């Protein structure tokens, strides 16, 4: 309704004394599918459910806040220390209570073989992001077998989020082996160290049950269990009417209306930095191999009236993401999508000049058809933007072939492989935007799906992450997203509104934007607890 | 923008 979509400085959580709210409790929530792996380092495990769900079992170093910064989380960590600035050195000194849900403790060996996992250094590893991992000239032994020194050979400002945001620390039988990494978590997830513990894996059910990990030495949670229930887009919204849920998204104005009228059901809006997008497949022979094809053909999409058409009614003055590194409400975003900027009339030109001229229903060009595969996880609000840009790319002689797809293998099985030439996704970011330069835009990039990239995309980037000024650096980085633009190598469509319904009996819970949950002091309200300090 | 997500978030 009246909150822009755009990065705050707060969180809407329902803020309580966890000591005052009810002891026990099942908080009930909705995945779309089973991960085909629940290893989230790895390229086919990197989904932000999942994820999500494993943030309350897994150590992470920090603790965002709703403004982006960062404190140690001392349950894991006694501290964190920048040893030394420049080379940059980091010592992680671990909480020696910090054990494994396998009765192992947590030592510096964990970090060394996670970061040597996502270094890029061996390549039998199937990693989705290396978050600066190959930065590090060396992980060692501090004082004792519970204290990693880990040095850089190269600056690298976001080490925070190593193991921190939407990372995590993994333990070692995980990560120390390709086998194990790769294959190790197929049909689930290895030892965690969290105030839960993933207990139940029911495929029958369709449910993944967390309960209060026995080994938790820090506070007691007020919750008995965290139940996510596998559950298609379109029946959140029931299974929330219907009490069987206790929170889900809210992504159109139908939806909020719906959640809205619900009885015992509040809203909340907390946006965070992630984003719906067109990604393009530029690898040798997919007919958007050719660049001046990809900037031609992106003319003709009309971002604009998609976000509106998405958000109208859900935000204020809804408007399209410009931006790849930085979303709205973020220092150092800026609308750098002009190279693009939707002009039927100039598509049509530059498609003529390339040869792909109106020779039938469709334009052609050395017998082949213009006809652009859609690769989108079906769902009415996906549906609709495959459809507006079908429409307007009709009217320039462009087919959009849509090839609408479901289940768990929809990144590992499409995505991953190429099986598109324009796909429809998102990503979720945190406070570290420039660790996504490496791992998406970079030329060998991880989850540079559509191997996109020019050398003077790599110089930029490797520019940005040498600076330690952080202006200059978010200045750096807005001419990477320039260059980014120029290649054609996607079209940022429209940033989360950070519209949650949730169940209005829950407090420290609902939408968090840039922060953490501290999942602890999640917590169902007592009767006639009516008052709000927060 | 390190994980993904098949729905807008």
């Amino acid at each position: 309704a009246d909150r822009r979509a755009a990065v705050g400085t707060t969180s809407d959580i329902n803020q309580q004394d966890p000591a005052t709210l009810q002891d026990g409790g099942n908080l009930r929530l909705s995945l779309t599918d089973f991960p085909p792996n629940f290893n989230i380092l790895h390229i086919d495990g990197n989904n932000a459910e999942v994820a999500a769900m494993m943030k309350a079992t897994l150590p992470r170093a920090f603790i965002i806040g709703p403004d982006g910064s960062t404190t140690v989380d001392t349950n894991y960590f006694t501290s964190i220390e920048l040893t030394r600035t420049a080379p940059q050195v980091v010592t992680y000194t671990i909480n020696p209570e910090a054990v494994w849900s396998d009765g192992t403790p947590i030592t510096w060996r964990d970090i060394a073989s996670q970061i040597h996992a996502i270094s890029g250094a061996d390549k039998a590893f199937e990693i989705a992001s290396s978050s600066g991992a190959e930065r590090v000239a060396s992980v060692t032994r501090g004082v004792d077998d519970r204290q990693a020194v880990v040095t850089f050979a190269k600056p690298y400002a976001e080490w925070r989020g190593m193991f921190a945001g939407n990372g995590m620390l993994l333990p070692a039988s995980m990560t120390a082996t390709p086998e194990a990494f790769n294959k190790g978590q197929l049909d689930g997830p290895g030892p965690s160290a969290g105030p839960f513990v993933v207990s139940a894996l029911d495929r029958t059910a369709q449910r993944i049950v967390l309960t209060r990990n026995p080994r938790w030495w820090g506070a007691r949670p007020r919750l008995d269990s965290i139940t996510y229930l596998v559950l298609d887009d379109a029946a959140r919204l029931p299974a929330l009417q219907n009490n069987t849920i206790d929170a889900t998204g809210v992504g159109t104005l139908d939806q909020l209306t719906i959640a809205a009228r619900t009885k015992g059901i509040s809203i909340r809006r907390a946006p965070g930095p992630s984003w719906y997008h067109f990604t393009l497949n530029g690898a040798p022979g997919s007919i958007l191999a050719d660049k001046a094809l990809r900037l031609a053909i992106a003319k003709g999409i009309d971002r604009y009236t998609i976000a509106r058409v998405a958000q109208y009614g859900l935000t204020s003055d809804p408007v399209p993401l410009n931006n790849h590194v930085f979303v709205a409400g973020q220092d150092g975003y800026q609308d750098n999508s002009g190279v693009v900027a939707y002009n039927p009339e100039q598509a049509k030109r530059e498609l003529d000049a390339l040869g792909w001229r109106r020779s039938g229903a469709f334009r052609e060009k050395d017998g082949r058809q213009l006809v652009i595969r859609d690769l989108f996880y079906d769902a009415q609000s996906t549906r609709q933007f495959a459809q507006i840009a079908q429409h307007t790319l009709a009217q320039i002689g462009v087919k959009l072939e849509l090839q609408a797809k479901s289940g768990s293998g929809f990144f590992s099985d499409y995505v991953n492989v190429g099986a598109f030439d324009i796909a429809q996704f998102g990503w979720v970011g945190d406070a570290f935007p420039l660790s996504s330069l490496t791992q998406i835009y970079a030329s060998d990039g991880e989850s540079n799906f559509g191997k996109i990239g020019s050398p003077q995309i790599d110089a930029a980037i490797e520019r940005t992450l040498a600076e330690l000024d952080p202006g200059k650096a978010r200045a750096l980085a807005n001419q990477v997203d320039e260059l980014i633009w120029a290649e054609g190598f996607s079209l940022p469509l429209t940033q989360s509104p950070g519209t949650v319904a949730v169940r209005s009996t829950l407090a420290n819970f609902g939408a968090t934007g840039l922060a953490d949950l501290d999942y602890t002091a999640i917590g169902f309200m007592r009767r006639h607890h009516h008052h709000h300090h927060h | 923008a390190s994980p993904f997500s098949p729905d807008p978030p």
